[PDB]
Order: structure tokens, then sequence, then C-alpha cells
RNA sequence: ACCGAUAGUGAACAGUACCGUGAGGGAAAGGUGAAAAGCACCCCGGAAGGGGAGUGAAAUAGAACCUGAAACCGUGUGCUUACAAGUAGUCAGAGCCCGUUAAUGGGUGAUGGCGUGCCUUUUGUAGAAUGAACCGGCGAGUUACGAUUUGAUGCAAGGUU
RNA sequence: AGAACAUGGGUGAUAAGGUCCGUGUUCGAAAGGGAAACAGCCCAGACCACCAGCUAAGGUCCCAAAAUAUAUGUUAAGUGG
RNA sequence: GUCCUUUGGACAAUGGUAGGAGAGCGUUCUAAGGGCGUUGAAGCAUGAUCGUAAGGACAUGUGGAGCGCUUAGAAGUGAG
């Protein structure tokens, strides 16, 4: 019913049919991405992957490759005439789950 | 990813009974402070009040160790010049021991407005008798 | 030729005054005090983006420790047992499962426990 | 490849108002509309002022008349506030009210964490060391002629007036 | 115009958060964690994002994260003779 | 930066006051080329937009005659 996948440098709890936001993947819009590294399967029968579950794939369809909300990074030092200002937007990929395998 | 339970809002608080007979003041105090704080719930958030009610009833069989009774003076000032007052631990336990226990619970809680509220979930009684039977209170045993 | 110090000064000052919106009293209306508060808050945000990570890790650890004492075990001993079992699940993941499915968390506790 | 009303003459309307016994010093102050067609008449009012009506492309263009920022002063309203200790923000986060350059949307915010303004001068300043009531305008490495050293370009035993 | 610290010395009184040299470190010009708070002490050098993980110095009863952990000993004093 | 140089796979690097070096953003004016404007220019006000920064757009309301862009040039060229 729920699965744990390790993608990007992070771990995410997922369920059949929900939307997730991860660090950028090399994929185009429309395509189907499949995740390998599955760590936990929370179904009727529970599978624990201490390393991996050995099988255990999660399927998803890519939609909306995108770049995130912008943040201004600002720092200064008091009686010293130094300050720095710069902008950052972080990329992401948006996915919807369809399959949890085991 | 933000997959993270925080919204404790709509929690369920329960009611507990601990008895003071033959315990140490500080050790009972710290465990009770933890329960009032809510540190024992898998659902715990510091910005909303989880945690639940604790009833202490014997508050007269409190036990000190060493010479705490004659030492351990308590102090207070009235903001009036030379207005420092005092009382020693043993005679505070002998007259108004409920104050003795609840003071040392409340000194172990945060001093925010949420913390001073969490200290209001505490009821102390000298002697083994209390009025709170409609709340259906459960016995809790000090799991040291 | 002569330039006037014209419309550029207001535009630059008006950005800061808009960016100070919602502040208290003079803080959201006067340029010199608004500029100071808007540079002070930018230095707060850097520090606090670093601090979020450690704040949520502290909360996850305390919720797992609460979940561990329910099954008569300590947080430190539990994480050691999971390391020896090899389990790669995460502090945040370990809290989210311990909150949603206690029965999945109990099997993890038993495997973490007989790994020792 | 000079200024456009704090500029350019002190002076776009003045060696005047004003100040000084005198020699003398010395300002602030441009803009209705294409055309006065510059609001007949009724209503309130002692009047001022206003409300209609009228003229006009347009009277929040009516003489305090082009546009009309900010400080500062008000009227109304969505959310919030009378057990609370503070450089007033930031990060988290319920509840209520909304609907945009529709997008990982906007307003407000019970409650939790962290957190002693800026500039100058100093070995060292939250400093009980200096300066600033607030807002607007103005306010500080320039030019001429020489010298040295880099870059560029033309010609070269020549190169240049 | 330098400053504290540890070590080598003069001066002073085997005084000074004193003063003068020498050998290092750090502040100056350095944010982050610890020492309650605390330029100069201990750990460590911030290009930007993340609600990922391992560690340093310091720590694990509550405030306030993590052992009311083990096994084995001292202490009864609470924080010139 | 580095260098195999597939300029990408890496080997990296990237706190900072006096101060040295590099690359840019805006303002006024001129030349040349192309534009816009009473079917509404500049200015002013609001917005939930874009750019690594200085900054640039677009929509709407107010305003009622002027003003951008591209390449080059010249300065009374930026205030807390």
């Amino acid at each position: 019913m729920f699965a744990i996948i390790e993608t990007g440098g992070k771990q995410i709890k997922v369920e059949e049919g929900q939307e997730i936001f991860v660090e950028k993947l090399d994929v185009n819009e429309g395509d189907t991405f499949t995740f390998d590294k599955v760590l936990f399967v929370g179904g009727d029968s529970v599978k624990v992957g201490a390393p991996t579950v050995e099988g255990a794939t999660v399927t998803a369809t890519v939609n909306k490759q995108g770049r995130g909300k912008k943040i201004t990074v600002f720092t200064y030092k008091r009686r010293k005439n130094s300050k720095r200002k710069k902008g950052h937007r972080q990329p992401y990929t948006k996915l919807t789950i369809d399959k949890i395998n085991a | 990813m933000q997959t993270f339970m925080a919204n404790e809002s709509n929690i369920e608080r329960k009611w507990y009974v601990i008895d003071a007979e033959g315990q140490t003041l500080g050790r009972l105090s710290s465990e009770v402070a933890s329960i009032l704080r809510g540190k024992n719930k898998v659902t715990y958030t510091p910005h909303v009040d989880t945690g639940d009610y604790v009833i202490v009833i014997n508050a007269s069989k409190i036990e000190f160790t060493g010479n705490k009774e004659t030492d351990k003076v308590y102090y207070r000032h009235s903001n009036h010049p030379g207005g420092i007052k005092s009382i020693t631990a043993g005679e505070l336990r002998r007259t108004n021991p409920e104050r003795l226990i609840e003071n040392s619970i409340k000194g172990m809680l945060p001093s925010t407005r949420l913390g001073e509220k969490q200290g209001k979930k505490l009821f102390v009684y000298g002697g083994a008798e209390h009025p709170h039977a409609a709340q259906q209170p459960e016995n809790y045993e000090l799991r040291g | 030729p002569r330039v006037k110090g014209g419309t550029v000064t207001r535009a630059r000052r008006k950005k800061t005054i808009k960016l100070a919106k919602g502040y208290f009293g003079s803080k959201h209306t006067l340029y010199k005090v608004a500029k100071q508060q808007v540079m002070k808050s930018g230095q707060y945000a850097f520090r606090d983006r670093r601090q979020r990570k450690r704040d949520f890790r502290k909360l996850w650890i305390t919720r797992i420790n609460a979940a561990a004492r329910q099954h008569e075990m300590s947080y430190s001993r539990l994480m050691n047992g999971l390391k020896k079992a090899g389990i790669d699940i995460n502090r945040k993941m370990l809290s989210e499962i311990a909150i949603s499915d206690e029965k999945a968390f109990a099997q993890l506790v038993t495997k973490a426990k007989d790994a020792l």
C-alpha cells in the first residue's frame, strides 16, 4: 500500500496515485520513469529491505519539469563595508505514481 | 520533499494517577514533568500542547536523602527593602507539602506561556484521596 | 551635459519599502529604518535555512525515541540494532511509519532487536 | 554632443522685501483652457463655504487653477489582541478570510525555536564613545599643459611636421 | 596605535587585564559548534538548494538532543600542628 | 580554472578590512539605422512576472504630448 524509495539524496514515502517532487532527473515530459532503490513495502504482506528488497520497482509518469520558487541570499558584516547578494532557483521534477511492485 | 506529520491539532489527552509514597522528590518530579510535557507520545510537537493530566496523591511520604530536611532553604523576595524570606525543606514538607511537590515540578518545565499552561494540568494532594472520579483516572507506575 | 538625479532614486527606495511590508509602524513606512530591517532579515534567513535541517532532525529523533520506549527499548540501542541488521531506513521515515503503521514499526523493532 | 526654475546671472516674476548709525549685506516668488465660453438660475447659509444645474473634449481643468511622489493627518473595513517581559525580525505552524502576471497561490496570524539597530573611529563598541527628529531635492578625484609606463593602429632605417 | 593565550627571558615585588624583547597560535580581517552569557580559550575555515547520511570538541534525569547504560571501587563533605 | 582536453569525464577551487586586477548594470546628451504615439507618449500608483546582482518587462488605473530600441561616441553619470 505504501513504499519507501531512495532517490536524489533523500528518501520518500509513496502510495499508488500520488504526486511527488524530487531533485532533477534526466527525463522529458510525458515519459515513464521507474525507480530501482526500494527500501520498504508496506502492504498486506510486509517486505523489509535491509539493503534492498531485491525486485521492488515503483513506476511513475513524468509531467512538468520545472524550476522552483526563488530565494534571495543576502549576508553582510557590520562596520565592514562588505555585503553579498545573489539569487537562486532550484530545479525539480514532478511525478505521479501508478505502480508499486515487490 | 515534506512528508512529515506535525499537525497534532485534535489530540487526545488522558488522565493519570501517581502516588508519592517512598519516592525521591527530584526523580518523581522529572518523570512527571516529562508526562505533562508530552515527551512520551509518538505524536509530539513543541508548538501545540500534547501531553496529559497527572494526579499526585500521597505528597506526605516524600523522601529526601542526606540532610535535605534541615538544609535546602527556600527563598523569596518581596521587592521591598530587606524583604527576603525563607523556609527549610523539612518544615515546608510538614506544612503545605503540595506546594513542595508542585514547585519542583514547575521548576522543571519551560517558562513560556505554553509551559506555564502545561503546569496547570497538575493536581497534588496530601493523603491518598482525590475528587476526580468522573475523569476516569488511570494508575501510572514510575518506569525508571 | 547635466543629468538630474531623477526617477531612479524613488524606484530603488520603493523596492525596499515594498519589501518591508507588514512590519511594525515606522519599520514598514520609512526608508532608512525599512532598509535596515530588510537587510537584517536577509541575514536571519541564511542562518535559519541552515537551522531547519537540525531542528527537524531533533524532532524526528525524539518521536522515534517515544516510539521505541513503547516496545521496551531505547533510541540508541534501537538504532545500533538496526545498523547491525543493515536496515537503511531513515529518521524521518522511521517517524512517519511509527506514526502511521505501528504494525510495520513493530516488525522493524523485532528485526532490529534480534540482530543484536 | 551649454542650463531648464534648489538649475542658469543675486535677479525668467530685484540690487527690491528685509536687516544695519554707516560703510555695507541681501532674498523667497513661472504653468486654467484651443478659445473666458472664468460657473445665468434654484436650494442651505449673516457671510465664507457647499449642493444641484450649466459651459467645456475634460471642472477631483474653477484662479490656493498642468502632472501631483513622500513624510504627516483622517474615515471605513477582512483577520488579530486586556497573565503579558520586548533591536519587534526570521524559521516552523494551526485556525479564519480570499481568488492572481494561476502558480508547488494571496491576507492575517494562536503557539514554539533562534536573535543586543546602522555609520564612524578603534587592540577591542549592544555600548553608558561620535553622528543622524522624519521625508523630499541639492551635496565631494575634475580639466589644461608636461612627464613616465601599458594597450591599439600606421609606416619602418627611418618616423613625424 | 596592535591584542590576548601557552611556552623562553629582562624590568617591577616570584604584583598588575603592568611594561619590554624572542618562538608559535588565534583575533585584527573569521561566520559555524562548545565554554551559562563571554573579539584573543577548545573544535573547525561559510559558492548556492534540500524536512538525506557519518563524525569533531563537548555531552546523554527535566529545562534541552542522546545511556535513569553496564561491570567494579572511593565519598557522607551536597554544588601549622 | 585545470589539464586527458569528449571543453565535457574527471583534478580541482571559490570566508575576508587597507589595497591591486577583471567583467557588467543604470542615468543625461549626440550620430547613424530602424521603431512607437490622441485607437493615448513621458511621469505617477498597484500587481501573485523575469534576470546570478546592479536591474528589465508586461497588464491595469491616472495623466494629456512626446518617447524607446540597436551599434558607436561624450559626461555637471548613482547618497543614508
